[PDB]
This record gives C-alpha cells, structure tokens and sequence, in this order.
C-alpha cells in the first residue's frame, strides 16, 4: 500500500545510518562505559555544592486537592481540606496513599 | 441550574512533541562560512537539555533546534539498522534515548551525545575544521568536562574549543554590566550574582527545579486526580505542553488558592484539554420479551415465596391467635403450656407476634384444604383489606390536618424530619463502624417543600448527597454533570488548581513538592542581602545588584513571573530600593545569540582551547573567563 | 508598624529593631527606655508590632 511505502520512504529520508560521516575521525574509540552517572561520578571524588535549604515555616497543603489543608489525618499521614476529602482518603485502594505520599516525595515503606 | 444556564464548554486538543518535516543539510551555511574573515566564524552549539540549538556565529538565530534525543532500532520487517537524533525520530518507534541524566543540566549518555552531534554537523552541512564554542551546566561536573572535550577533539578533530553557560551568554546579550541573573530553565533554576561583566560563581545557588520537574510533577497530579482510571495515555511530554499552554504564577498564592474551586465562576477558572477518543426493533423487541419473562419469572418467584409467607405467618398468626382464644379465660399455667408450645413466654408476646404477623401480613379430599388455605389468604385479605382502609381514611385525615393546623402542621413535619434524620444518624454514624425511614423523610420534606415556605431543596437529604454540592466534582469535572458513558467527556482532563500549583513550587519547593530547597525569593534575598554585602571586594552592594534583576530562560516565562518576584524581593530590601526586575529579549533564543556574538571577539580567543593545547593539559582545562565556570 | 526582622543590643540598653512590611524594610535605633516598653509588650522576632516613635 502506497501509505506505507512513502512512510517507509520517509523513514528512510529521516535516516542517520545510511549516511558516511566524511568528519568522524576512523580510528578513535571510546571506553564503551563512559556513560557514568552523576552519582558514580560525584563517586570519584573520594562545583555542585550551590544547592541551598530553608529555615522558614512550611504552609500546609492538601494532598488530594492541592487547597489549604487545617488537617493531617493519624492514619494515612495525608494532609486534607475538609470532611469530603477525609472521606475519600480512608477510602482509597490499598496503594494509593503511598502514591499521594509520592507526589510530596514522602514514604513509609 | 448552573449547568443548564452555563454555555458550552471551550476545550483544548492534546498536544505532544511530534515530528512534522524534514530538512536537508544547509549547505548555504557552509557557504557562508567559508567566505568569513580569518578568525571571524565559528559553530555555536547551545547544549540545552530542552533543545540542542546550532548555528553560525554570523548569523542572528540558530538554523538547527533538535531535542538531545536519538533512537536506533533494528526494523523487524525490514531487516535493517535505522538511526535517528533529534527530531527525525517522531518524539515511528520511539526507541529512545536522552543525553542528560533526566531531570538535570549533565550529559552523561555520550553516544547519544555522539549521535546529536552528528546530527548537528551534518544538517549544518559540513562534509570533509571550524572553531566551535559550546554552553556548558554551571559548575559543571569535570568528567562531563572531559568526556565533552574528547568527543570535539579526538572524534571530530576540531581546531578549537570554548565552553560557557547560557545564563551569562543570555545576561551579556542584553547589556549586562553588573546584575543579579535568575535562570530557570528545563533542568534547573540558578541565581548568579554578575559583577563588572564578570560571574561571582562563588555565590551562585542551584535550586533543583526546572520546567522537566514541573512536566514530571504535573504528570503526578494527573495520574492522581484520575487515579479512579484515565482512558489516554497520560505523557510527560503532554503535560509539558499543558504547563506552557495553561499555568501561570500567582500574585497572591494563599488567597487566589482558597477560593480556586469555589463552584461560582469555576466556568472561567478551569480549562479542559481533550485527547483523541473514539466515537462509538425485532432484536430489541424480542430481547426484551426474554428479559421481561425473565422478570415476570422473578415476580412470580418473589409472589411465590411472598404467598408462602402469607401463608405460614397466617397458619402461624391461627395458631398464635388460637393460643390467645384458649389463654382468655385460662390459668397462667395454661397461658405459660401454650406459650411453651410456642416457647415464647409473654401473652403480650403473643401479641406482639400476633399483630407483627398481621403487620407483616397486611404489607402482602382436597378443597377444604385448598379453600382453608384460600382462607388463610382471606384472612390475609383481610389484613390486606382492613389495610386499605386505614391507609384510606388516615391520609383524608391528615389532608384536614393541613387545612386546618397548617403551621403546626408544618412544625410537626420539621420535628418528624429531624427525630427521623436524628435515627438515619443514630443508624449510619454508628453503622459506620457498627456495621463492621428515608421515604418518610423524603415524604416530609416533600410536603415542606410543596408548603414550607421555611424549606429549601437546599436543605434536602438528597441535596446534601448531591454531585453539584460535592467538592470533588469541582476539582475532577468542573461546574458541569458527568457521565461515563460519554466518549466525548471522558477522556478530557480538567487543570483547575494545577493552573496555579504547579508554578508555586519554585517559590515553595517543600510545601508543594517536597523538594526541601529554599525557594526562588528566599535564594535570590540571601545572595542580596546577606551574601554580597560580606563579600569584600565588592562595592555598592546590594544596590548596583538591585538595578537589574533579569530572568533568563524558558521556564521563567510564566505569566507574573517577573511582578512576584518582584513583589516578593521588595519585602526582602529596605524601602526605596532601586529594585527592577527585568526579562531577557526572546528568553531562550538570547542565550544562543549571545555565545554567538561573544564567539570570535579576543575575549572569546584568548579563552579559546587549541586542539594541541588539548593534549597539552587534558579534557578537564579550562581557561577561567567572565562567561565561563571556574 | 511591620513584622519584627531583627532585635539586636547595640550598647553596654539600645536596641536595633528591624521591621518589616510588604513595601521593604526599616531598622530603627531604640533609646533604652522605649526599647523595655517594646519589652514589656511580649514582643518577639516574627510578631507584628506598632510603634509611635515620637510619643
Ligand atoms: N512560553 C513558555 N512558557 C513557559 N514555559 C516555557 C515556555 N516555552 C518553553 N517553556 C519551557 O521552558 C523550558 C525551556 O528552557 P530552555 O530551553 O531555556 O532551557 P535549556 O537550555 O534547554 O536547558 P538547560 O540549560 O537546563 O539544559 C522547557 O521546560 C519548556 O517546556
Ligand atoms: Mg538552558
């Protein structure tokens, strides 16, 4: 079919792997695994030290809605807005607290 | 009704990074660059973890701006290799892989590097030796350094080479002399402190947030308000889309958050970005007959049992009453026989059973048995009858009960509703764990509501069941009913408080996302305020650095972003603080253009790394400038 | 009036008090005797305060 034969075509247009790159040099090759990760990097260290953290009172937020939360439940550790939103959060599947925790980078496991 | 009164809704078609044309190699750039003045051209590569963007340093925009993507695959059918580096790949199979460690400034997948870069020299056209200047992270990791410098030299052989950061490439375009550079882009947030055209990046702060981080954490919040189940493919790349298109930074958080979801003017406040779904008597007439049948047969088999009950609670109700036609005029021991041949143990337990079972019965060879048992129905019918009657002439009697105590009438209807209210809470809030009237309220409220003038449908049961009173409603379907059936009303998304929460985090990094960093505000008023007033060899700080606050960057383009900074470093300085905050001309072109413009002055050479000057000192030398990490 | 910034000693007694509002900053040199009136109010870093300097 015609449609897949220019898509095919195209494919081959867009394609990098039919082409001779003229300026690569022929003869270097890299360490096949140079690709480390900043964590193995930050490793050879045994200049990023611009990060900075805060001393100020953190305002409080629900974690269903995002609104002003008054409220942090015993139970499921979530914050919540209001008696609907209590509602909801002792009724959610067995997962999803965890999953609401995540979205604030918190964790209970 | 809001929604009945309310137009159409207005919503927005789903938008990803897709591919849409090819382009060749331009070679008239080659051209160009060929017919320059010695020492006048160079490549400049704006190394963007967003967009790799190249081009000519004599001219005033890049010719290629690609993501630092490739994808490489085998074709199943085809039986061949196939590659691709930028866009060319449709971000037909996605293979693909990303340059930079996700959500950060550092490349660390280098053949992905390699294969952007070949991307890059190719569709500028070079086919066999020119200068190259490249944008580099702040502070960035020396090993990166290397790796970067070894691909330009030993791969590609290039004379020479420069790094330098976006940031102050972007600062000096737009006439930076001295300046507080506020940079948010898609991996990160900095604020440089510039002095004399010169970086302090002693005093530079890295915030850990950038417009991946805002696509990344929309993602989340989507997935989360649609937990229940979403039938589209939910992408980052969407939600990028979604945040460019639709957030905006608040000038008052607190006060514009509290009332966000508020069902009066939510119409205006929310948008609703659509994905692409799908539109969707004799077979009716003769299933029906089988299901109506089958009801039927339900129906005779509920009389069935129901007559039955009739039945047994009328021979039970005989034999109760032919107890109480002995007991009448008998001793309690006869009483208490009797009883015991019933094993209950109260005459009036009889009664009650005997008036239960009227209660209940009331609601519901051979042919002396057959008819007896008839007659038991007709005692039954009875009951059923003397029902009727009751029900008849009671309601006729509480008809003139409104005619003529209408008020009090209408206050016994408010004390029925409460007392049985007061035993559907008594049921329900202990249910609620003991489980571990409703007509008859209805029936009230509907009179209240037919001549109360008092009530309201407002204070129904059902309305304080209702969807339009819920808060849930708001934030996942907005002013508007909803329907699962609906191909067209699901698969939409509603934003709502995600227009205005997913900004905040560069302002309150742990309260909305956890990310236990001093926000935007607060970094930028330590550097003014108590960083370089120490630094010594500075002069007239703060004050010269208040004259130009500038942004930079794309993730900086918000709406409001520059008046909330404003508005929030106000605060921070003492009154009457020459404090402007400015935006960089073209936000995230600038920074390109102004590597470009810096890229063959005799600043830029003297900074310039030789190849031969390469082996001399090794991948992590660099010479230290005003644009440049130490 | 502001929310207290700061409330420094700066004699052997003087204050230093910083105030705050949404439009900048003020600090303001506190004679002994007005500072223990802003004493005898309960007043702490991060309270909102009144001052009538003249009086
Ligand atoms: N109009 C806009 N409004 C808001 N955000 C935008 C807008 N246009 C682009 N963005 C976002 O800003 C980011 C682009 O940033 P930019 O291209 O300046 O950085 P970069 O050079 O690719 O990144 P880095 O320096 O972190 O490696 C992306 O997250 C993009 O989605
Ligand atoms: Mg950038």
């Amino acid at each position: 079919q015609s449609a897949q034969a220019a898509h095919q075509a195209l494919v081959e247009q867009l394609d990098l792997h039919s082409i001779h790159k003229t300026f690569r040099n022929p003869n270097w090759r890299p360490n096949q695994r140079r690709n480390k990760t900043i964590k193995a990097i930050l490793g050879e260290s045994q200049t990023n030290i611009e990060s900075a953290p805060s001393l100020a009172p953190m305002k409080h937020y629900c974690d269903v809605t995002g609104l002003p939360a008054p409220y942090l439940d015993p139970k499921t550790r979530l914050r919540y807005h209001n008696k609907e939103i209590f509602a909801m959060i002792r009724n959610l599947p067995q997962g999803m607290g965890e999953q609401f925790l995540e979205a604030r980078g918190a964790h209970t496991v | 009704e809001p929604w009945k009164r309310l137009p159409p809704p207005t919503v927005y078609p789903v938008k990803e990074a897709r591919f849409e044309k090819y382009i060749p190699p331009q070679l008239d750039g080659r051209e160009r660059a060929l017919a320059q003045p010695p020492g006048q051209v160079a490549i400049v590569i704006d190394n963007g973890s967003h967009s790799v963007r190249a081009g000519w340093n004599f001219e005033d925009k890049p010719r290629l701006a690609i993501p630092p993507i490739m994808s490489k695959y085998r074709d199943r059918k085809m039986g061949k290799t196939f590659s691709f580096a930028g866009s060319d790949c449709y971000a037909a199979r996605s293979h693909i892989r990303n340059a930079f460690e996700a959500g950060t400034g550092i490349v660390s997948n280098w053949d992905v590097m390699e294969h952007v870069l070949d991307y890059v020299f190719v569709k500028l056209g070079m086919n066999e030796d020119m200068p190259i200047v490249m944008t580099e992270a702040v502070a960035n990791l020396p090993y990166s350094r290397k790796s970067m410098s070894e691909i330009i030299f030993e791969c590609y052989g290039a004379p020479s080479l420069v790094y330098g950061i976006d940031s102050l490439f972007s600062f000096r375009h737009n006439q930076g002399q001295t300046g507080l550079v506020v940079s948010s882009s898609y991996s990160a947030t900095h604020v440089i402190p510039v002095y004399n055209r010169k970086a302090l990046l002693s005093q530079a702060i890295r915030l850990n947030w950038g417009g991946w981080h805002m696509a990344e954490y929309m993602l989340k919040l989507l997935k989360l308000k649609y937990y229940t189940g979403f039938p589209g493919k939910l992408n980052s790349s969407q939600t990028e889309h979604m945040v460019r298109d639709f957030c905006y930074v608040s000038l008052d958080y607190d006060r514009e958050l509290a009332g966000y979801l508020d069902w009066t003017g939510l119409e205006d406040r929310e948008r609703i970005v659509q994905y692409p779904y799908t539109e969707e008597e004799e077979e009716l007439a003769r299933i029906a007959e089988r299901k109506k049948e089958s009801g039927r047969r339900l129906q005779e088999q509920a009389a069935k049992m129901r007559l039955e009950r009739l039945m047994k609670k009328e021979q039970e109700l005989e034999y109760y009453k032919d107890i109480q036609r002995r007991m009448q005029g008998e001793s309690k021991k006869e009483i208490k026989r009797l009883l015991d041949e019933a094993e209950l143990k109260d005459e009036a337990a009889l009664e009650r059973v005997i008036r239960d079972l009227e209660r209940s019965i009331k609601r519901a060879r051979q042919q002396r048995l057959l008819k007896s048992n008839w007659e038991a129905r007709q005692r039954a019918k009875a009951e059923k009858e003397a029902e009727k009657a009751r029900l008849a002439e009671e309601a006729r009697l509480d008809e003139e009960r409104r005619k003529n105590d209408l008020e009090g009438w209408l206050e016994e209807k408010r004390q029925l509703r409460l007392a049985k209210l007061n035993q559907l809470k008594e049921r329900e809030r202990l249910k609620a764990d003991l489980g571990n009237l409703e007509a008859a309220i209805r029936s009230l409220e509907n009179d209240l509501l037919r001549y109360d003038k008092t009530f309201s449908y407002d204070m129904t049961l059902d309305a304080q069941r209702d969807w339009s009173k819920s808060l849930l409603h708001a934030f996942r379907y907005g002013p508007r009913p909803f329907d699962p059936s609906s191909q067209a009303e699901t698969h939409r998304v509603h934003l709502n408080v995600e227009r205005i929460r997913v900004p905040e985090v560069l302002f309150q990094p742990a309260a909305i996302a956890g990310v236990d960093q001093a926000g935007l505000v607060e970094i930028a008023g330590d550097i003014l305020c108590q960083r370089l007033p120490s630094l010594p060899g500075i002069q007239d700080a703060p004050d010269a650095f208040l004259r130009d606050v500038f942004l930079t960057g794309g993730n900086t383009l918000f709406q409001n972003f520059d008046e909330r900074l404003r508005q929030g470093l106000m605060a921070l300085l003492p009154v009457g603080a020459p404090l402007r905050v400015r935006r960089a001309q073209d936000a995230i072109l600038d920074a390109w253009r102004g590597a470009a413009g810096w890229a063959c002055t005799e600043e830029a050479k003297a900074a310039w790394i030789t190849r031969e000057e390469y082996l001399e000192k090794g991948g992590e030398y660099i010479k230290e400038h005003d644009l440049g990490n130490a | 009036e502001g929310e207290v910034t700061e409330m420094t000693p700066e004699e052997a007694s003087t204050l230093l008090i910083g105030l705050k509002s949404a439009r900048g900053q003020k600090k303001l040199r506190l004679d002994p005797s007005i500072y223990e009136a802003i004493q005898k109010e309960r007043v702490q870093v991060g309270d909102v305060i009144y001052i009538e300097t003249n009086t």
